[PDB]
C-alpha cells in the first residue's frame, strides 16, 4: 500500500528503515551493537587496535615514498661500489608498499570485525519460471510480430535475404583471406642461407646451387665500441660470428653446434680483411630455422661399432658423424651428447637418439632417426659440406613421407 | 556537507532512489569460500592496470639491434628489440622490474585463483541448473587466461619463451590435413617470422583481455541476477538468501579484502624474483636449456607431450605425428570439462532447480571424480616438470617419464577408491553424533565398575535418557563440546589486567542475551519455513 | 492480477493488447498494409524487394569472384596490366557496395511496404522518484552510517584518510618512473645529434675542436646485389652526404646542408668503396635540430644586406646559413623565394627576410632564423667556423629571449 | 611534421612544457618510445574510454 506524506512523516527513522528493507523482501532477523556498555574499556581496546594498523599504514607508506625517490636504484655489476644498495631497492620498494596496503586492509578488516554491528539479514528469492501472465504475453506480442510482417508466406523473400545475409556475411569476413599463405609457395627472390622459405629446405640446400658450403663454428663474438671525437659507436666490421673449422679440431667424444658458412660470407684465415662486414649475413645464417648440426667426433672403439642407415652410408668422414641437431619430435635442440654412451638426449620431452644406430630414437615421443649430413674435407682441409640431407628435417607434418 | 543538494538533484534528474534501495539491501551469503572468486577478479585488475603501464616502455617488434642499454653484461649483443626493450623496463626504468613481477606474480595469482574457485564451484554443485552458464563461460574463461599467461610470457622474446614458441609452431605443423596451412596463416610465413610478436602482442593487450573483461562483465552479472547459492543451515531454504546486505558490511569487506591482496601482490613483486629474462639471453633457435618447462599453467600440457608413447602412423604418402594424439587428449579433457554439468545431469538424472549447496562428504561420485582429476592433472603437471623433480630428488629421469604413464592410470583410481570410503566415513561420523550425541569426552565410572562415556544429546530423549535420533539436514553438525560454546572464555579485560567486575557482569548478560535472540530467531525462521512447506 | 481460467479465455489479440498495456504502451492505430485478397499492388511491392535482394546476390558473388580472381598485385609505370592492378581495390568497394547498400535497400523497402502502419504511446516515469522510496533509501543510508559510528571516533577517521591517500601516492609513484629531466645529456659522449638537450644540434661538434663541413646530400640509395647464395642490400660504398665546395651555387640559390664530420667523409680522392659512412651520414641527416639552408645571394641583393648585432662576419662573400627549423614550433623553413629573399615556412606561412638577417616580416613568427657562421678550408671545402650564437628551435620557457 | 608540431606546442608551455614533453615522449623529439605510446593509447586506451563512455 501507498503512503501519505503526513503518515511518513509520523514515523521515525528506523521504521523507515523498516519499511525501507522489507520493501525489497529483506528482513533483518537479528541485529544487535557491538559495545552496549557506555563506556566499555574494551572499545578503546578494540579502536587502539585499528590505530595501530592505520599509523603502519602511514608509516609504510611515507617509508615507500622515501625509498622510491631516495634509494640508489640503478644498476650495478658484481664488484662495484653500492652493489648492496642496488640490490635491494626492488626488495624495499616491495616489503614497504606491502606493509602500507596490507596495513590499510587489515585495518579495515578488523574494524568490520568489531565496530559494525553484527546481523542476519533474509532476502526471498524470486526465481525460476516466470508468472505465465508475462509468459503468455510475450509470447502473444511475438507471435503477433511474426505473423503481422506477413514474411512467413514469402518464400521467395525469405530464402533470397538468407542468401544475401549469408553472402553479405562471407564479403564482410572474406578480407581474412589476407592472411592465407600457401606454406608451398617459396619465399620471394633466389634462396638464401636459410633456404626458399618452405618446410622442405634450409641453408644446407645452397649446396645444389653449386655453392661451396663449410661447417662453420660461432665464435659468439660481440660487437666492439669504437669511440672518437663524434661519440661512441658499437661496430661489427672486422668481427666473423661463424669460422671455419678443421677436422683435427675436436677430440674423440667431442661434439660442436656448426652452421652453414657459404664461401662468399667467410672472412678469416691467411685471407682475412678488417673492413669485410660479414656479421649480418652469418647471423642470419646462425638464426635458420633448420640450420644447426651437431658434429660428433666418435673414439675409434665407438666407430667400430656403429651402425649405418640404406643410402647414408659414406656419410661420415672417418670417425666424424654430422646429425641435424633439431628433434624429430616437436622440434627443439637436441643438445645433450650423452659422450659415454653416445645417446643424443633432447631436454624438451627427454627423447634419446643412439648415435651409435645412425640416430634412431631408443626413448621418449620421438619416432624418428635425426637426419644426417654428408660431410667431407676440401683441397685446404676445412670441413664442408659435402651434400645435402636426404630428407626434411625438423618435425614431422602431414606431407611428409615416412 | 550539502549532500541534500546532491542526491536531490540526482534523483530529480534519474529517479533512481528506488533502483539504489534494491542494491544496497541486496543480501549475500558469506561463507569463507564464497571470496575465491574474488581473487580472480582483483589479481585481474592488478593485471590490467600493471599491463598498461608495461605498454608505455615495451617494443614488440622482432627487429635486430646491438643492445647498448643499462644492463652491462649484455652490451654489444645482437637480440631483438622486445629483448632490449624488455630489459630496459627491468634495469633502465625506476621501479620498472617491480612492476614486471608484479605483473607476473599476479598473472599467476589470477590462473590459480580460478582454478580453486572453479573447485569450489565443482565440488559443492553451484554449476547445476539454473547455473549451467556461468559453468561454461567460467571454462572459457580459465582457458582464455592460461592462453593469456602464454602469449604474455612469449612477448619479451627471451630464449625460453621463444623455445616455447618453437614447440607451439611444431604442434600446428603437425595437424591433419591443414595444419602447415594454419601454421602459415597464424604466423604469417615460416617460424620466426616477421608479424609473429605483433600478432601475439595485439592478442596479448587487447584481443584476449577485451573476451576476458566481457566474458568477467558477463560472469559477474549473472552471478548478481541469479542471487548466490548457499549451504543448507537454520532458516535457509531454496527460496532466501540468509547472510549480510551490501550496505556497509559486505562491500567495506569487498575493499579490505582487495586492499589484501594487491599488498600481497606488491610483497611478492618485491622480495622474489621471477622469471629473470637477462640471465637467459635472447632467442636463438639452435640453444637450449635442461630446465626448459613452460608457465605453471601450463605444465600439464607438456607432461602430456612427455607421457605420451611414440605412436606414428605413416598411410603411406601422408604423416600422422606422434604429438596429435596429445592434442585429441587436450581436446577431450576439455570438452569433458565444459560439458560436466549435462553428463551429472544424465547419468544421476536430476534436473531441479537448486538453490543450495551440496557438502562434498554427501555427493561421494563426484567429489571421488574430482579428486581423481585432481590427481590426474598433478601428475601432468610433475610430469611437466619431472627433469627438475629428477635433478632435485635423486630419480631416474626416465622412471618419472613412466611413473607418468603408470600413475595416470593407477593414481585416478587409487584416488576415486579411498576418497569414496573416506566420503561414507564422513557421513557415518555425522550420523554418529546425530544418533548419539557429541562424545564430551569425559569418561565416569558407574558403581557396576562400567566406564561409561557421557554423550549430550542434540534433541530429546526418551524415558531411558538416550537421545530421539535426528534426521540429517545436509548442514554441518557439532562434534566437540567447544562448538558449543563450552570453552568459551568467561573473564574480560586486556592481557594484563581484568574490567571492573561490574562491567564484566552487565556484558557477559548482555553477550548471554544475545545468543539466546539469536538462536531464538533462527528457530523461528526454520519453524517458519516448515509452515511454508504446510 | 490474471487467474489462468480467465488467461485462458483470450485471444492472441487479447493477450497483445494485455502485454502493451501491461508495460504502459497502448497502440493507439495499426493497419495492415493490403487488406484486399487479391491486390496487384502486393505483387508489385513484391517485385520491387526480390529486386534488390537478386541484385544483392549479385554484388556478393561478384566480390568473391574479385576477391579471388582479379589479379591484384602491384604492378608499375612500364607494365603489362598496370589498369587491371588500378582497378582491383575500386572493383572490391563496387561489389562490396552492390552486396550490401542492395542488402540494405532489401530491407527498408520490406519494413515500408510490407510491415503494418503504427502509432504508439508509451507513458513517461520520470522526475522525482516517489517520495517513500527517497524517504526510505535517506533512512537506510542514516542507519548504516549512524550504526556503524564511525562519525563519534575522529582520529581513526583521520588516519584512515591518511593512509588511503598515501596508499594512492603508493599506487601511483610509479609514473615517476616516466619522468625525466630534460635537461640530463644522452649521456655518451656528443654525437652528430648534439647531447640530447634542446641547448645543442650537430654543429656544438664545432666547439669540441672537430672539423665539420657542410654536407649536401645526395639521396643515395642502397644497391642490391643478388649470386649463387641470395640476394641483398647494401650501403657499403655508398654514401648520403658529400662534401661541397663554393662554386656549386649559382647566385640565388638553396642547399639543405646537414654536419658532417671529417670522420665520417668518404668521398673525393680519399674515397674508399668498403668504409661504409651510410649509417652516421643518416644520423647526422635525422637530427631534429641539424638542418642548415646555405643560400648564395645575387651580389646586388647582397650589398643590401642588414647584418646583425654581433653576426657581421658570419657570412662568406654571398654565402649566408640559416637554420632551416623554424622560429615558431618548428617546422622547416624550406622556400627560398629567390626574388624577394623571404624564406617561407609552409606551415603557418612565416616569412622571413633573408636580407634583414632573418627577421620575420609576416606570420607568427616572433623571433629571428638563427645564423650559422662558416667558411671555407685549406682544401676548398665549406666548413663551420663555429657554433650557433643562440638556441635554436622553438622557443621554450627557459630559453632567453 | 604533425608529431613535430604538437611536441613543439608542448615544449613552450609553462612552466611544465619541458617536463611535459619529456614525459610524453620520453625523450627529445622524435623519441624510441614515441610511435609505442601513440600505438597502446591509439588501440587498447582510447578506443576503451570510448567504448565505456558511448
Ligand atoms: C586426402 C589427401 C590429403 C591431401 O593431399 O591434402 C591436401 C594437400 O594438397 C597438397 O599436397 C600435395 C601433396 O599431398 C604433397 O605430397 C606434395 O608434396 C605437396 O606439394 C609440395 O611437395 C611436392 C613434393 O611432394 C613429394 O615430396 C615430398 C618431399 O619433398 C621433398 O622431397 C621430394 C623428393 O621426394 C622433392 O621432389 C621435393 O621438392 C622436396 O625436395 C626437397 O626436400 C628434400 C627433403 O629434405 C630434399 O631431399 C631435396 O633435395 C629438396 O630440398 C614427399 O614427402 C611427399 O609425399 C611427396 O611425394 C613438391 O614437389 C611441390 O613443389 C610442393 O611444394 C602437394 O601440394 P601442392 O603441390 O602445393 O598442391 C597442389 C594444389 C593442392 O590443393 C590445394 O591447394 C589444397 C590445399 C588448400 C586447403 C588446405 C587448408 C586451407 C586453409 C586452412 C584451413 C587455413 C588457412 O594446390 C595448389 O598448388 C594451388 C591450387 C589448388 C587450391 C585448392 C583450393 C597441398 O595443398 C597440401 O598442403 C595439402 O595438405
Ligand atoms: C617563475 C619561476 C620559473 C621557474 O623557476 O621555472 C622552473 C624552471 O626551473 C629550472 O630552471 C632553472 C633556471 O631558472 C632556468 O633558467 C634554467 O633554464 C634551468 O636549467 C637549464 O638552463 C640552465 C640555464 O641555461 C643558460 O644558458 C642558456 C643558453 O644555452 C647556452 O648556454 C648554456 C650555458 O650557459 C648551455 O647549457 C647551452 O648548451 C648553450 O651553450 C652551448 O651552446 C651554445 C650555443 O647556443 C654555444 O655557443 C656555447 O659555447 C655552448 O657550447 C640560456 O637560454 C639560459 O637562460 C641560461 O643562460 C642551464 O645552465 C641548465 O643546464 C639547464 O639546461 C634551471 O634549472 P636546473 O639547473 O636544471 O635545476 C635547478 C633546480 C630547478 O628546479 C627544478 O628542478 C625545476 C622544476 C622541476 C620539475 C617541474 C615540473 C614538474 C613535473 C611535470 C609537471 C611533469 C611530470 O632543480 C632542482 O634540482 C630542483 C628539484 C626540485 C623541484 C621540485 C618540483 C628548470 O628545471 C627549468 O626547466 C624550469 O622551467
Ligand atoms: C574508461 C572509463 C569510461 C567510463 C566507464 C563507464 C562504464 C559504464 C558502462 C555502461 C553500462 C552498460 C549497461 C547499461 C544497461 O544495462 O543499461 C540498461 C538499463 C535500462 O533500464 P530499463 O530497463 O530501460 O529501465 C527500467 C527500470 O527503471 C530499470 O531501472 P531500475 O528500476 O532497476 O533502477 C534504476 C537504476 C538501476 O541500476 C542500478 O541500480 C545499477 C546497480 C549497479 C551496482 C551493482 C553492480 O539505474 C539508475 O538509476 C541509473 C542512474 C544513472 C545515473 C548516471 C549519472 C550521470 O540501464 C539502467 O537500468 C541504468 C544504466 C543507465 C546509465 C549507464 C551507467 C553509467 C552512466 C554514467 C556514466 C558517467
Ligand atoms: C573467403 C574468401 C577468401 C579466399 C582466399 C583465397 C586466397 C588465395 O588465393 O589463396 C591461395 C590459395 O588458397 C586456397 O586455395 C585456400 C582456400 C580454401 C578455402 C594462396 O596463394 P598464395 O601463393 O599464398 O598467395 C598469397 C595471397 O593468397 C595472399 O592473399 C597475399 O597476402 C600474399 O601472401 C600472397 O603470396
Ligand atoms: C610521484 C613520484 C615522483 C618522484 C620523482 C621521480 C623522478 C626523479 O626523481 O627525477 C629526477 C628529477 O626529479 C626530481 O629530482 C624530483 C625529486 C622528488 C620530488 C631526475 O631525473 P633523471 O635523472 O632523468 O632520472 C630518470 C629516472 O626518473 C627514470 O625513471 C629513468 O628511466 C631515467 O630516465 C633517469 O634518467
Ligand atoms: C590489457 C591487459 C594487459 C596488458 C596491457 C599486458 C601487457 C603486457 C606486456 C606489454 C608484457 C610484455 C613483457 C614485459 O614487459 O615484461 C606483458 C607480460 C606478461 N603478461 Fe600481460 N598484459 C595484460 C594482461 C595480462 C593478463 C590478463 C595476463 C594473465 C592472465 C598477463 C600475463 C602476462 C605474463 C605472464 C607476462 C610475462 C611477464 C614478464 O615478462 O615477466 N597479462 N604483459
Ligand atoms: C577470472 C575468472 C572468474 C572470476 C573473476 C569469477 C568471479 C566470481 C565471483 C566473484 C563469484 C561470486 C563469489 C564466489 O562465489 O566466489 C563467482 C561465482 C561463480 N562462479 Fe566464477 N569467477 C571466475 C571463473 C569461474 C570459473 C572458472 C567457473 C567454473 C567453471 C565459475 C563458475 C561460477 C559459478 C557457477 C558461480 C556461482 C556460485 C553460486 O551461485 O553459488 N567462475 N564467480
Ligand atoms: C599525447 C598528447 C597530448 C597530451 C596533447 C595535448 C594537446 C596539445 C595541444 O593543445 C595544448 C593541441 C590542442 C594541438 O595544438 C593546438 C596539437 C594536437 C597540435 C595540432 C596541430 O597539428 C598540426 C598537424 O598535425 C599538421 O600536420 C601536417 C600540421 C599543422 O599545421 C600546419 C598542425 C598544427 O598547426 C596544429 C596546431
Ligand atoms: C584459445 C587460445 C588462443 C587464442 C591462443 C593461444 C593458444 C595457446 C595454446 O594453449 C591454449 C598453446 C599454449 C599450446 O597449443 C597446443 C602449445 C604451445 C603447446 C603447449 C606446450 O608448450 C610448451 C612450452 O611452452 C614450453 O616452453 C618452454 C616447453 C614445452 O615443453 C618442454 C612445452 C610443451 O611440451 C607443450 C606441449
Ligand atoms: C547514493 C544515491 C543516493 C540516492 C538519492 C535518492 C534520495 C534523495 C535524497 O534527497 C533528499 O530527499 C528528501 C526527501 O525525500 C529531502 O528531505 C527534505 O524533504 C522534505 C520534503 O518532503 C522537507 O520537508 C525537508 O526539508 C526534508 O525532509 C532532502 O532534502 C533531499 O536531499
Amino acid at each position: 500500500k501507498q503512503y501519505t506524506t503526513q503518515e511518513l512523516n509520523a514515523m521515525s527513522n528506523e521504521d523507515l528503515a523498516r519499511l525501507g528493507t522489507e520493501l525489497d523482501d529483506v528482513t533483518i532477523a537479528y541485529r544487535k551493537e557491538r559495545f552496549p556498555i557506555a563506556n566499555d574499556p574494551a572499545e578503546k581496546r578494540a579502536a587502539r587496535a585499528v590505530t595501530f594498523w592505520l599509523v603502519l599504514g602511514i608509516i609504510g607508506g611515507l617509508g615507500f615514498l622515501a625509498t622510491y625517490i631516495f634509494w640508489p636504484w640503478e644498476y650495478k655489476a658484481h664488484g662495484d661500489e653500492g652493489l648492496l644498495a642496488y640490490t635491494l631497492y626492488t626488495p624495499m620498494l616491495g616489503i614497504t608498499s606491502g606493509l602500507c596496503i596490507l596495513s590499510l586492509g587489515f585495518a579495515v578488516v578488523l574494524y568490520v570485525k568489531k565496530f559494525i554491528p553484527e546481523e542476519i539479514a533474509v532476502q526471498r528469492r524470486h526465481d525460476g519460471p516466470s508468472e505465465e501472465v508475462d509468459r503468455r504475453t510475450i509470447v502473444a506480442l511475438l507471435n503477433d510480430s511474426w505473423q503481422t510482417s506477413t514474411l512467413g508466406r514469402r518464400k521467395l523473400i525469405m530464402g533470397l535475404a538468407g542468401g544475401g545475409a549469408v553472402l553479405a556475411g562471407l564479403t564482410i569476413i572474406a578480407p581474412m583471406g589476407g592472411m592465407i599463405k600457401n606454406p608451398w609457395n617459396p619465399k620471394e627472390g633466389p634462396m638464401d642461407v636459410q633456404g626458399d622459405g618452405t618446410l622442405w629446405t634450409s641453408g644446407w640446400t645452397l649446396v645444389e646451387n653449386d655453392v661451396k658450403v663449410y661447417l662453420g663454428r660461432d665464435t659468439a663474438a660481440i660487437a666492439e665500441s669504437h669511440t672518437d671525437a663524434t661519440g661512441e659507436h658499437w661496430s661489427t666490421t672486422g668481427v666473423s660470428r661463424l669460422v671455419r673449422m678443421r677436422p683435427e679440431d675436436l677430440a674423440a667424444a667431442s661434439m660442436e653446434t656448426v652452421f652453414p658458412l657459404p664461401a662468399e660470407m667467410v672472412n678469416d684465415g691467411a685471407e682475412y680483411d678488417p673492413a669485410k662486414d660479414v656479421y649480418e649475413h652469418q647471423m642470419h645464417s646462425v638464426h635458420g630455422p633448420r640450420n644447426a648440426v651437431m658434429l660428433i667426433r666418435l673414439r675409434t672403439a665407438d666407430a667400430e661399432k656403429v651402425i649405418e642407415r640404406e643410402g647414408q652410408e659414406s656419410f661420415h668422414y672417418g670417425d666424424y658423424y654430422a646429425y641435424s641437431k633439431i628433434c624429430t619430435h616437436i622440434g627443439c635442440p637436441t643438445s645433450l651428447y650423452e659422450a659415454q654412451t653416445n645417446r643424443i638426449l633432447c631436454p624438451c620431452h627427454q627423447s634419446q637418439f643412439d648415435a651409435l644406430h645412425y640416430g634412431k630414437p631408443v626413448f621418449g615421443p620421438a619416432a624418428r632417426a635425426l637426419p644426417q649430413l654428408p660431410i667431407t674435407v676440401d683441397e685446404e682441409g676445412y670441413l664442408i659440406a659435402a651434400g645435402n640431407f636426404i630428407e626434411p628435417l625438423g618435425p614431422a607434418f602431414w606431407e611428409r613421407k615416412s | 556537507m550539502s549532500l541534500a543538494t546532491v542526491g536531490n538533484n540526482l534523483d530529480s534528474r534519474y529517479t533512481m532512489a528506488s533502483g539504489i534501495r534494491r542494491q544496497i539491501n541486496k543480501v549475500f551469503p558469506t561463507h569463507w569460500s564464497f571470496m575465491l572468486g574474488e581473487i580472480a577478479l582483483y589479481s585481474f585488475i592488478v593485471l590490467l592496470l600493471t599491463g598498461v603501464y608495461l605498454t608505455l616502455f615495451f617494443d614488440p617488434s622482432i627487429t635486430k639491434v646491438i643492445y647498448d642499454g643499462g644492463y652491462l653484461p649484455l652490451n654489444g649483443v645482437e637480440m631483438s628489440r622486445a629483448y632490449a626493450t624488455a630489459l630496459d623496463i627491468s634495469f633502465e626504468v625506476r621501479g620498472g622490474l617491480f612492476i614486471r613481477q608484479m605483473h607476473h606474480w599476479a598473472a599467476l595469482l589470477f590462473v590459480v585463483s580460478m582454478l580453486v574457485h572453479m573447485l569450489r564451484i565443482f565440488f559443492t554443485g553451484a554449476f547445476r541448473r539454473p547455473r549451467e552458464a556461468n559453468w561454461i563461460i567460467g571454462v572459457v574463461l580459465i582457458i582464455l587466461g592460461m592462453a593469456e599467461g602464454f602469449m604474455g610470457y612469449s612477448l619479451p622474446d627471451d630464449l625460453l619463451s621463444g623455445v616455447g614458441l618453437r614447440i607451439m609452431s611444431a604442434i600446428i605443423v603437425g595437424l591433419p590435413i591443414i595444419g602447415t596451412w594454419m601454421h602459415w596463416l597464424i604466423f604469417g610465413g615460416d617460424f620466426p617470422s616477421d608479424l609473429m610478436l605483433d600478432r601475439f602482442y595485439i592478442a596479448h593487450v587487447l584481443i584476449i583481455p577485451a573476451i576476458l573483461l566481457g566474458l568477467i562483465a558477463a560472469h559477474l552479472a549473472l552471478v548478481w541476477y541469479q542471487k548466490h547459492t548457499q549451504f543448507p543451515g537454520a532458516g535457509r531454504t531454496e527460496n532466501n538468501v540468509i547472510g549480510i546486505r551490501i550496505m556497509p558490511l559486505f562491500a567495506v569487506k569487498a575493499v579490505a579484502f582487495g586492499l589484501i591482496v594487491f599488498g600481497f601482490l606488491a610483497l611478492l613483486a618485491g622480495v622474489t624474483t621471477i622469471n629473470a629474462i637477462w640471465n637467459l639471453g635472447p632467442y636463438n633457435p639452435s640453444q637450449v636449456s635442461a630446465g626448459s618447462q613452460p608457465d605453471v599453467y601450463m605444465l600439464w600440457t607438456d607432461g602430456a607431450a612427455r607421457v605420451m608413447p611414440a605412436w606414428e602412423l605413416y598411410l603411406g604418402n601422408y604423416t600422422i605425428p606422434a604429438v596429435f594424439w596429445v592434442a585429441v587428449m587436450l581436446g577431450i579433457l576439455v570438452v569433458l570439462l565444459v560439458t560436466y554439468p549435462f553428463i551429472e545431469r544424465k547419468f544421476t538424472g536430476d534436473d531441479a532447480h537448486h538453490n543450495l549447496l551440496q557438502r562434498p562428504r554427501d555427493v561421494p561420485v563426484r567429489t571421488s571424480l574430482g579428486v581423481m582429476a585432481l590427481v590426474f592433472y598433478i601428475l601432468l603437471t610433475v610430469s611437466g616438470g619431472n627433469d627438475v623433480y629428477a635433478m632435485q630428488f635423486h630419480v631416474s629421469l626416465n622412471a618419472m617419464t613412466w611413473i607418468g604413464r603408470i600413475g595416470l592410470i593407477v593414481g585416478p583410481a587409487i584416488a576415486y577408491f579411498i576418497t569414496y570410503r573416506l566420503c561414507i566415513g564422513l557421513q557415518r561420523s555425522d550420523r554418529e553424533v546425530l544418533e548419539h550425541g557429541i562424545e564430551t569426552g569425559i569418561i565416569k565410572q558407574m558403581p557396576n565398575g562400567a566406564f561409561i562415556e557421557v554423550h549430550q544429546p542434540l534433541g530429546p530423549v526418551d524415558d531411558h535418557g538416550h537421545p530421539i535420533p535426528l534426521p540429517y539436514a545436509g548442514a554441518a553438525v557439532p562434534k566437540q563440546m567447544n562448538q558449543l560454546g563450552y570453552a568459551e572464555v568467561e573473564t574480560r579485560g586486556g592481557f594484563f589486567g581484568p574490567d571492573p567486575e561490574d562491567i564484566r557482569a552487565k556484558a557477559k548478560e548482555i553477550e548471554h542475551a544475545n545468543h539466546i535472540e539469536e538462536a531464538n530467531t533462527l528457530r523461528a525462521l526454520n519453524e517458519a519455513n516448515i509452515e511454508r512447506d504446510k
